[PDB]
């Protein structure tokens, strides 16, 4: 078979859903993977926990929290962020929020008012009117953001002087902040990815004082435009189910990788997984494209053999018509996937594949 | 095309100044056996009740020759046994784990569920 | 019913759920007094469950 | 006693290192086969019978190599066999040996051709690598196993042939003759060859091994054969026992053996060895040369079951040794990988899922509790029959757990259910678990324990003998003294295991005693087989034979030495022994400079803490296994006629 | 899981305050490095958090150049104690190799 030095990468994943015209779902993601990740800090462990509660349903101020622990090569690094987030507009989306980002013994914390506008490049009802799935969705996104952080230690004075110093005695400073915050090889993520990142544009960054101090304010816009591949702009109002979204939704993910391998927990209760796509059919949503390609990018590595098993768990009186690649077994509700076709997908999406995985089930 | 140059590869086969913390020394004397002989620096301390632990260690620095024996070993148990570094950093151990967000990663349906 | 009965020929398979200290008890106790004992075992647990 | 580390040899020093030992075991199997030729080809009277031979005999004579026929005809027949036998593996040994000083030294180069092959790449056999592995195994154990498993099934063809062919037993599927013993060499090739062809296209993956493993495969894989070896003891008992072994153990029982060491016929002391030698004094015997080794019966002796015992406890001793040291090599390993930072970065269940301290500490604690219950029911039923027989307290044995037989469901595994086959299982599980407290502590106290945690105390050099008298006492906490408590603990499972296949009645410490009703419990059970005499009038019983030989009686008093000099290592002593040498020292120094004007500049060595612990424990197990080899080679003694009541 | 990670010894991963300077006048020369000893870090809030969390485990060396007496805040009542801040406890590791022959 080409080569005996294959690995092993062990997956279970599980698709819980509630009946109803509910978008809701309970999905489940173990995984094991026997081999070396990619990170030049190998001992990487991370610990996210995203967490969205509903406040003002007229206004849909959603309160999103999202809370990043890791430890890396034995440096600590946590990034705490809330953000009442709200979809204005079915163009424009609003967020104000905080957070702190903590690397070992340094910690900041800073605020924000940014918006968002996601225009499409087209709006034309003939694609609509003919593809039943659209995927490749051509667009662009422009961020304007409104940060500050309050200068408290002499490393963020250093920084703030240093920033200042660069926007007005550098005027490449708009094309070359690409390269520095997407650090390493997200920059190549970039162009694998389907996405260009435009120049940004400082529309003023000035301190100010505060509460706790001076507070550097960055007022800042920049773009970024998404061919298709981009998850984030050719499906937008599926982004955001804030209309969707009564119960508190809850995702807790995280790994454990190390010089051996990758241990991978994820449990997450939220909206979004069910779809209707026409007729009474609802779908498990279509897979995005982004984080696909981009894993991937540390897909390819090694060789590896997938035991996959998806368990889809059905509402009630839900049948699965046209699951394709079809399940291996079934429990009247309980359909699992596992070897044959569905570990060939699952090997192909490990590696970069983002090919159609359409649960069409009933109602 | 043909022309090339030619190579072959037989791979196809076809300063220290170590110091002990008296507070957390037990007195096992690990590191004095790893002393040289002659230098000898590091001695025995006794406080009184030696089940109690009044027994403990401690490097004479005067004495010590930075030999490095005592420390390298890995032999102390407490960690009292450091090394201070020509800078200055307190190193407990010559290479201590790397540290670690642990969970017990049970799987859904096949191996370990729950 | 499958866990009940896989339990009732392998007890430790339907303990599986459990923790792996349950799951060894669960074998050993396959090994010593087989079924009676460990079926106890396994009704024990997952009757808790429910 | 670290030379032959498995850090300090690499695969190929390993794979010459094997090879050479299984040459040198060849050497050992042909001078057994020769110690086995009671006549010799050319007529004269040949080697007595040894237990090293008696051992194998059965299975030779299985093999047609041996015989049990009796005329002087036959038996020269019989002894040229073994020769030739013998002959074959020398041969075959000298090219293993050769073999393995090749690959130790790495100078795998053909005598003809000079071709110097790869350890690292090399087809086998020539074309049949070719055909089914098509490439070697680049690296990796994983990939080695199914390349392993062929070469097993290659031998289990080969034997095979050899049984069809050379030893002339056919392949037939009938199990009540060695005749399926070919047939099933032929079955097992096919399976360990599609199972290795199967292990060679998909490898199997147990990520903490294939690495830097030697120490840890080594570890898994010695566990492993330990078990074996247990299941080999099992299963030798139960077969060499069944009707179709007995045409080659039963039949010991009709053979007369000479044995080594053996009652000599004595002489007076006015005895002189010339001619006749009669006019001079008195033989004990007559009829049998002077100091000729007398005759002794198989039927006496039970020579089936002391051979099936001596087989089967070889084995059980060996396994349960193994399996101790696996775990010891394995925990060697863990603190290894912990003190190096890799054990929180492998990704496989048999190191992460006992990864957390609480769970080492429930597991342990379900292993200690389940000990002491299982210990305290056992001892408690064996005492209050020990009450009872000796009729303690007023007790009488119709007090004691004579009723107490294993459940109806479990008495096909016993021929005589008593409360006697009960003590003996609830006896193996309560000396295995009590070793599993130990090999427990092992597998996860190997770096740090919950006690060392919280005391901020951690396990590093793997064999420190303590931490000294902090805490009141840091004695025997490292994975080697585990490893000597654990040994020590199984030594009494071991201990039940030979009572029980030597006929004792291990349910009571004084059965068959002349003492109230310890001779009853054949009429109160009902025991068809009268079991020999309890666990402490077993010791009388068996020394009535052991002091009637002087090889066995010599075996009793040096593993009593053996035993004895154990504690001047294992007591807390060390210091003691410091002291008194530096005394020594000093002593021989003046003393010697007194009495002879040159000096000494020596010292009298002391053994370390650690050194003192090992050889302890070395010597403790060998004093006691050299004497339960007394125990099982006394004779079984153990006949089926039940003693009436004692009134 | 937790006692596997780092040194086994340290429950709370502990840090000594190995350098602190009195020319700069504001204790921030204040240099705390883990007993791994591969991060100079500094006494930010952050580092405070985490040390009234109780999950690091600040300490000091006896024999050293001194790093504050009395400049960085310390409790006298008692033996010294010395303290970042009244709330906060830097337990000094004593050290008698001076003392002891
Ligand atoms: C990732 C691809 C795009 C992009 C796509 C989007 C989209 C699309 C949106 C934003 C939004 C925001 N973006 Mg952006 N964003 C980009 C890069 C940036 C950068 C930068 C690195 O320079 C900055 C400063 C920002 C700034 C911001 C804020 C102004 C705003 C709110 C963020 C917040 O609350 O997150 C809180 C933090 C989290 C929720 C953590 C997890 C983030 C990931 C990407 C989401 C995974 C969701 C998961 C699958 C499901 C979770 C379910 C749970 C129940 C919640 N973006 C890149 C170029 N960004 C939102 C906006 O419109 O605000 C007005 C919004 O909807
Ligand atoms: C060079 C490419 C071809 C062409 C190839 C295709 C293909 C193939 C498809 C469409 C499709 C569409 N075409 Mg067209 N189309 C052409 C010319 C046009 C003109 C025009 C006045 O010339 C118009 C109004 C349209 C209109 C439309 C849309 C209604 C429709 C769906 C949206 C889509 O993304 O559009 C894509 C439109 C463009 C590719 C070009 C539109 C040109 C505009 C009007 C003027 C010049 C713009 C710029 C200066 C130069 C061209 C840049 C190109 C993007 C390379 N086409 C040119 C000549 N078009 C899709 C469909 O069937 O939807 C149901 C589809 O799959
Ligand atoms: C600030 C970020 C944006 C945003 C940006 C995105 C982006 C970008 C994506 C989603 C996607 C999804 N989001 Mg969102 N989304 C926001 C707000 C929300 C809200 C809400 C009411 O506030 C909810 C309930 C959701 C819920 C959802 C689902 C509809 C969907 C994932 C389906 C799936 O099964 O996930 C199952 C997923 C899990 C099993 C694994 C989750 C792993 C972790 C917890 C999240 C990813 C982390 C990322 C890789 C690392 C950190 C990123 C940043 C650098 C900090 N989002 C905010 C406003 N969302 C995806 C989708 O399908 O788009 C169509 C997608 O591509
Ligand atoms: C006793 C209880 C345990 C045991 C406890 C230990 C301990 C404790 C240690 C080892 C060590 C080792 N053990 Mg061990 N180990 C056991 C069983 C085994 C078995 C097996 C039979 O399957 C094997 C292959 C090994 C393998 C090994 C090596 C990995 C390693 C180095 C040995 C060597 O170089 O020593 C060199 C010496 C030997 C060759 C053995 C001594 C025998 C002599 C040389 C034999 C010939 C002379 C004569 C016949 C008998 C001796 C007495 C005479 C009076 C001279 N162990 C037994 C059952 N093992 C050591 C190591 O370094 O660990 C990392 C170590 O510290
Ligand atoms: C039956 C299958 C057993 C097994 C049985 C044995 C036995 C038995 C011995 C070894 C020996 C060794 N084993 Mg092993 N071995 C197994 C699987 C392994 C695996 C593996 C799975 O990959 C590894 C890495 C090893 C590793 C090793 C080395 C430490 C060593 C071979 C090097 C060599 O000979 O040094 C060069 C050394 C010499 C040739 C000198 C040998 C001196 C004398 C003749 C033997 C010394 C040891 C002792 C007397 C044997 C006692 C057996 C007891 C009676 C129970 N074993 C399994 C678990 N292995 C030998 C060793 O050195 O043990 C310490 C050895 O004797
Ligand atoms: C009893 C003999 C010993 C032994 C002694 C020798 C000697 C002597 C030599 C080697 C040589 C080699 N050995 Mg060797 N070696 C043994 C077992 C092994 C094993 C193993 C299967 O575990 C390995 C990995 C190797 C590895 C190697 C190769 C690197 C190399 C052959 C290159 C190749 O293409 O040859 C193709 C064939 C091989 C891979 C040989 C495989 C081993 C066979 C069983 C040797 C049998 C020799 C015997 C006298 C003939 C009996 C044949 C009957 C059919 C039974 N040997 C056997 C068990 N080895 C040879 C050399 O350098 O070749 C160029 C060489 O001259
Ligand atoms: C079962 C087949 C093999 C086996 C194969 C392996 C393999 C493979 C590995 C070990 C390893 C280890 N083995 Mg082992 N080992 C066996 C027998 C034993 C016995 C024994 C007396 O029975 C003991 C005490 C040990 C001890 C040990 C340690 C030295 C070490 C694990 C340390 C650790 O952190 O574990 C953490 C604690 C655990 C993981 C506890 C849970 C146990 C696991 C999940 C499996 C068994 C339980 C099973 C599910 C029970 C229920 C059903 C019954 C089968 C009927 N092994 C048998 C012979 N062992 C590892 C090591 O490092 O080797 C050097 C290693 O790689
Ligand atoms: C046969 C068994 C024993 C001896 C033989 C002996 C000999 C001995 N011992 Mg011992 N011992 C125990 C057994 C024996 N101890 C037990 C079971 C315990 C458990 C409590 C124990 C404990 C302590 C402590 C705590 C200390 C010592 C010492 C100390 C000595 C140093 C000098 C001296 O005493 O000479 C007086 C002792 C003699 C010279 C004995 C004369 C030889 C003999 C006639 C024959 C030797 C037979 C041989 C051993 C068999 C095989 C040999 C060969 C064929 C391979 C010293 C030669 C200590 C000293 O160094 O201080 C004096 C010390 O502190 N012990
Ligand atoms: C699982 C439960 C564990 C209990 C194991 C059953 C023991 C009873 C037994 O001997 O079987 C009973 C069987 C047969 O039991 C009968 O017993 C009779 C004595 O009364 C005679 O031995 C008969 O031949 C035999 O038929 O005996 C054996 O198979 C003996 C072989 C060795 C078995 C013990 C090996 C255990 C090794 C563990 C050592 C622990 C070291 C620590
Ligand atoms: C199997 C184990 C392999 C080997 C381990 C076995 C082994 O090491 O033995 C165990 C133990 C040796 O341990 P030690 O470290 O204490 O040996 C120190 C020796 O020098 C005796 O003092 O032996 C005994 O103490 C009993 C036998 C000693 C008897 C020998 C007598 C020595 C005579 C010395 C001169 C005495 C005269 C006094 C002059 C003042
Ligand atoms: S008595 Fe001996 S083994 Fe025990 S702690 Fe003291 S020196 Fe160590
Ligand atoms: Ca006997």
């Amino acid at each position: 078979f080409g080569s005996n030095d294959v690995t092993t990468a062990h997956s279970d994943y599980e698709i819980v859903l509630e009946g109803g015209s509910s978008s809701w779902g309970k999905v489940k993601a173990r995984a094991k993977v026997n081999a070396p990740p990619a990170s030049p800090l190998l001992p990487a462990d991370c610990d996210v926990k995203l967490n969205v509660k509903p406040l003002d349903p007229a206004k849909g101020f959603v309160r999103i929290s999202a809370v990043f622990e890791s430890i890396v090569d034995s440096t600590k690094n946590k990034l705490t962020i809330e953000a009442d987030i709200a979809n204005e507009t079915k163009e424009r989306r609003i967020s104000v929020g905080e957070g702190m980002v903590s690397v070992g013994d340094f910690s900041h914390t800073f605020s924000f008012e940014g918006s968002v506008v996601n225009l499409f490049y087209y709006r034309s009802d003939a694609v609509r009117r003919n593809v039943p799935n659209p995927i490749y969705m051509q667009g662009r996104q422009f961020h304007d953001i409104l940060m500050k952080v309050p200068l408290d230690n002499n490393d963020l004075i250093d920084t703030w002087e240093g920033t200042v110093k660069a926007i007005g005695s550098t005027g490449a400073f708009n094309d070359w902040i690409r390269d520095f915050w997407f650090i390493g090889p997200a920059f190549t993520a970039l162009n694998e990815g389907g996405q260009r990142i435009s120049r940004i544009e400082v529309n003023g960054l000035n301190t100010e004082s505060g509460p706790k101090g001076p507070v550097g304010v960055s007022r800042w816009r920049f773009s970024h435009g998404g061919s298709g591949m981009v998850d984030s702009i050719s499906r937008w109002a599926e982004l955001f189910p804030s209309d969707k979204l009564n119960r508190p939704a809850q995702v807790e993910a995280g790994f454990r990788s190390d010089s051996q391998g990758i241990e991978v927990k994820v449990d997450g209760e939220f909206p979004g997984v069910s779809v209707d796509a026409g007729g009474g059919l609802r779908r498990i949503l279509n897979h995005p494209l982004i984080p696909l390609v981009h894993h991937g990018m540390v897909g390819k590595f090694n060789n590896f053999n997938v035991d996959a098993q998806l368990k889809v768990v059905l509402p009630k009186g839900y049948k699965i018509r046209y699951a394709a690649p079809q399940y291996r077994s079934q429990n009247l509700e309980e359909y699992r996937w596992s070897g044959g076709a569905y570990a060939r997908w699952v090997e192909h999406v490990c590696k970069g594949g983002v090919g159609q995985f359409e649960i069409l089930y009933a109602q | 095309e043909p022309v090339e140059n030619k190579n072959q590869a037989p791979a196809p086969g076809a300063k220290k100044h170590y110091f002990i913390i008296e507070n957390l020394c037990v007195g096992c004397g690990l590191c004095l056996d790893k002393c040289p002989p002659k230098v000898n620096a590091i001695g025995y301390k006794f406080y009184g009740d030696v089940q109690e632990g009044g027994f403990r260690c401690y490097i004479d620095q005067a004495a010590c020759i930075s030999c490095s024996a005592c420390f390298s070993g890995d032999e102390c148990p407490s960690g009292a046994l450091i090394e201070v570094l020509p800078d200055g950093e307190v190193l407990d151990f010559s290479y201590t784990p790397p540290e670690r967000l642990d969970f017990d990663l049970r799987f859904l349906h096949r191996f370990h569920r729950e | 019913i499958r866990r009940l009965i896989l339990a009732f020929i392998l007890p430790p398979a339907a303990v599986m759920n459990k923790e792996a200290g349950t799951i060894m008890l669960t074998g050993i106790l396959t090994l010593w007094g087989w079924i009676p004992g460990v079926v106890a075992a396994l009704i024990m647990i997952s009757k808790e469950q429910s | 006693y670290q030379i032959f580390d498995t850090e300090k040899l690499d695969d190929e020093q390993v794979v010459g290192g094997h090879l050479a030992l299984l040459g040198v075991l060849g050497f050992i199997m042909g001078i057994y086969y020769i110690s086995g030729i009671q006549v010799f080809p050319w007529g004269a009277p040949g080697f007595h019978d040894n237990w090293f031979y008696l051992t194998i005999k059965p299975r030779m004579v299985s093999l047609g190599i041996d015989t049990y026929s009796t005329k002087t005809a036959d038996l020269e027949a019989a002894g040229a066999r073994l020769l030739g036998w013998a002959a074959f593996h020398f041969l075959v040994g000298s090219v293993l040996i050769f073999g393995g000083w090749r690959h130790w030294t790495h100078n795998l180069t053909n005598p003809f051709t000079g071709r110097c092959g790869n350890f690292r790449d090399f087809r086998f056999l020539g074309k049949f690598g070719d055909v089914v592995f098509n490439g070697t195994s680049a690296k990796s154990y994983k990939e080695a196993l199914g390349p392993h498993a062929v070469y097993m099934s290659l031998l289990f063809l080969g034997w095979g042939i050899v049984m069809w062919a050379i030893l002339g037993f056919a392949p037939i599927p009938d199990f009540q003759t060695i005749n399926s013993e070919t047939f099933m060499s032929f079955v097992f090739a096919v399976i360990f060859f599609a199972l290795g062809i199967y292990w060679w296209n998909n490898p199997p993956n147990a990520a903490i091994h294939l690495n830097d493993d030697m120490k840890a495969a080594f570890s898994v894989h010695l566990t492993a054969i330990g078990y074996i070896n247990i299941a080999l003891g099992c299963i030798a008992f139960v077969a060499f026992q069944q009707p179709s072994f007995a045409p080659y153990y039963k039949e010991l029982d009709k053979l007369v053996f000479y044995l080594y060491g053996e009652p000599f016929n004595r002489v007076s002391f006015n005895f002189v060895e010339q001619g006749g030698k009669v006019i001079s004094g008195a033989k004990e015997f007559a009829d049998f040369p002077a100091y000729a080794i007398l005759p002794k019966s198989g039927e006496a002796f039970g020579m089936a079951r002391v051979v099936t015992n001596l087989i089967v406890f070889n084995h059980i001793i060996c396994g349960v040794l193994y399996v101790f040291a696996g775990v010891y090599h394995g925990g060697q390993y863990l603190l290894k990988i912990q003190l190096n930072g890799m054990y929180n970065q492998i990704k496989s269940i048999w190191i992460t899922k006992g990864r957390d301290q609480e769970v080492q500490v429930k597991i342990l604690g379900t292993v200690m509790a389940l000990c002491f219950a299982t210990m305290l029911s056992v001892y408690a039923v064996i005492v209050w029959n020990t009450i009872c027989e000796l009729n303690i307290f007023g007790t009488n044995i119709t007090m004691s757990f004579y009723w107490l037989k294993p459940l109806p469901i479990f008495q096909w595994m016993f021929a005589d259910p008593s409360i006697n086959d009960w003590v003996m299982a609830h006896v193996i599980t309560a000396g295995s678990l009590f070793s599993l407290i130990a090999l427990v502590r092992i597998a996860f106290f190997a770096h740090t324990s919950p006690l060392w945690d919280d005391l901020g105390l951690k396990k590093n050099s793997y064999s420190f003998p303590c931490l000294g008298p902090v805490y009141g006492g840091t004695c025997g906490v490292s994975i080697q003294d585990q490893l000597w408590f654990a040994m020590l603990w199984g030594i009494k499972g071991l201990s039940a295991v030979c009572w029980y296949i030597d006929g004792a009645w291990i349910a009571s410490m004084m059965y068959g005693v002349p003492a109230a009703d310890a001779k009853a419990w054949d009429s109160i059970a009902h025991l068809h087989h009268h079991y020999t005499s309890g666990i402490f009038y077993y010791f009388w019983t068996e020394t009535v034979t052991i002091f009637s030989s002087s090889h066995l009686s010599t075996i009793l008093m040096i593993g009593h030495l053996v035993w004895f000099i154990s504690f001047a290592v294992w007591f807390e002593d060390r210091g003691s022994r410091l002291e008194g040498a530096d005394i020594q020292t000093r002593t021989i120094r003046w003393l010697g400079k007194k009495f002879l004007n040159r000096d000494v500049n020596f010292r009298f060595p002391v053994l370390t803490i650690s050194d003192s612990k090992l050889a302890g424990t070395f010597l403790y197990f060998g004093g006691t296994f050299m004497l339960v080899f007394l125990f099982l080679a006394n004779g079984f003694y153990q006949t089926n006629s039940p003693l009436p009541p004692p009134v | 899981s937790g006692p596997w990670s780092g040194n086994a010894v340290h429950k709370a991963e502990k840090y000594f305050i190995t350098s602190a300077k009195r020319d700069r006048d504001g204790k921030l020369q204040i240099e705390l490095v883990p007993a791994s000893g591969r991060r100079k870090l500094s006494p930010t809030p952050e580092m405070i958090r985490r040390l009234i969390d109780g999950e690091i485990e600040i300490y000091i060396l006896t024999t050293q150049p001194d790093i504050a007496i009395d400049m960085n805040k310390e409790i006298i009542d008692m033996e010294n104690r010395y303290v970042i801040d009244f709330d906060k406890r830097g337990v000094k590791w004593t050290m008698r190799e001076i003392p002891v022959f």
